[PDB]
């Protein structure tokens, strides 16, 4: 699995800098599998093309 | 006398213990790091943090005039270096005295998911920023205590938590005799390492190339740490036995909850008993270095390092580790809870013969 499907909307909170904010449906890319801790992914959006934490039960594998 | 305390989370996040630090006390969530020697908190609100420590609303909190700025792998703070009452819940009727640091700034500190807002510092003096002077939260508990120089963990986060006792071992903990390695530097918890095994198979190393810069053992870092000369043959040698998996950059699913364990082979860690003549062996099953995530997709547990080998919170979630801080010692049993459903995850052998092995290691 390389990408991850968005299953829901999410709206990052505003006290959180590095949260992503996304759509229904965006594709995901997680930069290092290593770095990983917890249910929260440091990943890039393939729509905004930004860098930042995604929740992992808010997506899906491709 | 010693102090037996659960630990709440996981290898992944990181094994966290309860504090109540100042006078009234303020409930905090301290990550145990024995890759460090700081008893740091966070001491203003930040991002991706529910609590902090006021030291304003505490009246026992005495500030020693000064700050420190301490840098690790991946995040950096500075923090009022000062002194405050530590009382932990479940454990010691009494509190006690120790440094604090309270961070003010940050950078990449607290991440998100993270459930700790602050970091427990159990390696020696020697590291503790800004020096030695500074006496670290356990020399300070001994002192005052008046408890063995001894301090043991368990881990249990197979896919509840930990158990962290303060002031000896805790004999239902374990399981068979344990294997002590002697402490080379006092410095972070380094041991001698000899050699390395996969499924059988032993890859062809200097044995001063696996004590690279230091060979230490980390409660704060997930996964098995290798330095760049040895992660390659160790890729290579796993291969042979089992796309972006092995660089991390990918996953490795296998359908319909099937195990892929039994796909791959065993990675054994070869370590200097106390007896020069002597050395035991360490062995992770493929439970505890092929993690799970989120039928169920699965990641290579395994990263290399610029720097040391670091024997991470992963491998020490399969032994019942030792710290006799008291006899230059680092310990290792086989753990009950180390079992995922019955089945065993880690494998304690020895004595075996160092006839056809290098004298020293450690360069």
């Amino acid at each position: 699995v390389t990408l991850f499907v968005a299953l829901y909307d999410y709206e990052a909170r505003p006290n959180r800098p590095l949260d992503l904010s996304f759509h229904k449906g965006e594709k995901f890319q997680i930069l290092n599998w290593w770095h990983v801790r917890g249910d929260w992914w440091e990943a890039r959006s393939l729509t905004t093309g930004e860098t930042g934490y995604i929740p992992s039960n808010y997506v899906a594998p491709v | 006398l010693a102090m037996v305390d659960n630990l709440q989370g996981d290898s992944g996040r990181g094994y966290y213990l309860e504090m109540l630090i100042g006078t009234p006390p303020q409930k905090l969530q301290i990550l145990v790091d024995t890759g460090s020697s700081n008893f740091a908190v966070a001491g203003t609100p930040h991002s991706y943090i529910d609590t902090y420590f006021d030291t304003e609303r505490s009246s026992t909190y005495r500030s020693k005039g000064f700050d420190v700025t301490v840098k690790y792998t991946q995040g950096s703070w500075t923090g009022f270096v000062g002194e405050d009452l530590v009382t932990i819940p479940k454990g010691f009727n009494t509190s006690f005295l120790v440094n604090i640091a309270t961070i003010f700034e940050s950078e990449n500190f607290f991440l998100p998911g993270i459930k700790w807002n602050g970091i427990l510092g159990l390696a020696y003096a020697t590291l503790a920023k800004p020096s030695s002077s500074l006496e670290t939260f356990f020399d300070s508990l001994v002192t005052q205590a008046n408890i063995p120089n001894v301090f043991s963990m368990q881990m249990c986060g197979a896919g509840n938590g930990g158990s962290l006792v303060l002031g000896g071992i805790e004999p239902s903990l374990y399981k068979g005799d344990i294997w002590y390695t002697p402490i080379k530097e006092e410095w972070y918890y380094q041991i001698e390492i000899l050699k390395l095994e996969i499924g059988g198979q032993s890859l062809n190393l200097d044995c001063r190339e696996y004590n690279a810069d230091k060979a230490i053992v980390d409660s704060g870092t997930t996964l098995l740490r290798l330095p760049q000369k040895v992660f390659d043959a160790v890729v290579e040698a796993v291969a042979r036995a089992s796309d972006g998996f092995w660089t991390g950059s990918q996953l490795a699913c296998w359908t319909n909850s099937e195990t892929p364990w039994s796909y791959f082979p065993k990675i054994s860690i070869y370590l200097r008993d106390e007896n020069s003549s002597r050395s035991f062996r360490i062995t992770i099953l493929p439970q505890l270095y092929i993690q799970p995530m989120m039928y169920e997709c699965y990641r290579f547990g395994i990263s290399p390092s610029t720097n040391a080998l670091v024997i991470g919170a992963t491998v020490m979630e399969g032994f019942y580790v030792i710290f006799d801080r008291a006899q230059k010692r680092v310990g290792f049993a086989a753990s009950p809870c180390a079992e995922i459903a019955g089945a065993a995850v880690s494998e304690i052998s020895g004595p075996f013969s160092t006839e056809d092995v290098a004298s020293n290691c450690v360069p």
